[PDB]
């Protein structure tokens, strides 16, 4: 009913893609694993309007048979054996302030 | 909870006015713009801004109230997860005034338990009234700044200057303040004759870097019945005297 509360927002939301893209890219970089990950699917994403835009992602991540982009980024493939693919779920919280051309990663905790 | 027709009567009476332009920013009716930051508390900034404006206009006093207190203590709303303007005012009445933001600082999303007895004296309202979607200009002119809802889009969050008329949002989602209406002559580059472009003046809560020093202009007609982005489908204004 409410002003300023988190809203659904569709999966193909260009603004979201960019939000996710950033999140993931940031990750692989924070990760120490020599294999880059990447999203299997977007479970539940919500966008809240504030002093800028805030996104809340629920996605399933997986390990691919690829290097840290030193490649492209660009779609490899996930590891064939589910134990190297170490599938899991993460929740990202991105915060963009466009009129300041900046963007952050407020929270990124995985299962 | 009051009746517009009865209220506007005592504040307007005869005093006819010019629908072209009037800006409270030039009549001691608008307090400094603030920033909600990472937290969805526009509903509070909008509300409180309206009451600070009422004090500067009716009491001649310049105070800045605490939207934190309102965010923490308004059990009608949902703090940083949204809220409604009229719920805000509602609770102000129950709480019996809000503290100056000098004693109850804003901290946005940071965990914070509510505490009322945190200042020497509180500032509140007597009640609030709702404004008809065809009386905004009148309302603004004799009653003062109005707390309104509006549907915002990306084209909005990217506003820089001038009288905006870009794409609106999907549904009402943001809370702002209506601090007046203006009018600019602009020579049509094709007919080469100047045309009159009317607009509303809105005070946002995203800081001073956004838009024209925190404000934004919205396209409208001379009567102000044209409410772009449904701006004003929700219009409230607090009364303190």
């Amino acid at each position: 009913r409410l002003l300023g509360a988190p809203v659904p927002v569709d999966e193909n939301d260009e603004g979201l893609q960019r939000a996710l893209q950033f999140a993931m890219a940031e990750y692989n970089r924070a990760s120490n694993d020599k294999y880059s990950s990447r999203v299997v699917r977007v479970i539940s994403a919500k966008r809240q309007l504030v002093s800028g835009i805030k996104y809340i992602l629920q996605v399933e991540i997986g390990r691919t048979t690829c290097p840290k982009s030193s490649g492209d980024l660009q779609s490899c493939e996930f590891h064939d054996e589910p134990e190297m693919a170490k599938y899991t779920t993460c929740t990202f919280v991105v915060y963009s302030i466009p009129w300041l051309n900046q963007i952050k990663l407020l929270e990124s905790k995985c299962q | 909870q009051m009746n517009y027709e009865e209220v506007i009567k005592k504040y307007r009476g005869e005093e006819n006015f010019d629908h072209a332009a009037y800006d409270w920013r030039l009549h001691s009716g608008v307090t400094p713009v603030k920033d909600q930051k990472n937290c969805g508390s526009c509903w509070a900034f909008s509300s409180i801004g309206s009451v600070e404006s009422q004090y500067a206009i009716r009491k001649n006093k310049l105070i800045t109230l605490s939207e934190q207190e309102l965010v923490d203590c308004s059990f009608k709303n949902y703090g940083c997860n949204g809220g409604l303007i009229n719920n805000a005012f509602e609770d102000m009445i129950e709480l019996g005034g809000i503290c100056p933001d000098g004693d109850y600082p804003y901290v946005s999303d940071a965990p914070n338990l509510c505490n009322i007895d945190r200042c020497t004296e509180k500032y509140g309202i007597k009640n609030y009234l709702s404004v008809p979607d065809n009386k905004l200009k009148e309302a603004l002119r004799f009653l003062g700044p109005i707390s309104i809802s509006v549907a915002v889009s990306d084209d909005f969050a990217f506003y820089k200057e001038g009288i905006f008329d870009g794409e609106c949002g999907d549904q009402l989602n943001h809370a702002v303040m209506l601090v007046g209406f203006g009018m600019k002559e602009i020579v049509n580059p094709l007919t080469k004759k100047g045309e009159k472009h009317y607009y509303y003046i809105i005070k946002n809560s995203w800081g001073q870097q956004w838009g024209e020093r925190g404000f934004i202009n919205i396209e409208t007609d001379e009567s102000g019945l044209m409410r772009k982005c449904g701006l004003g489908t929700d219009a409230f204004i607090p009364l303190i005297e």
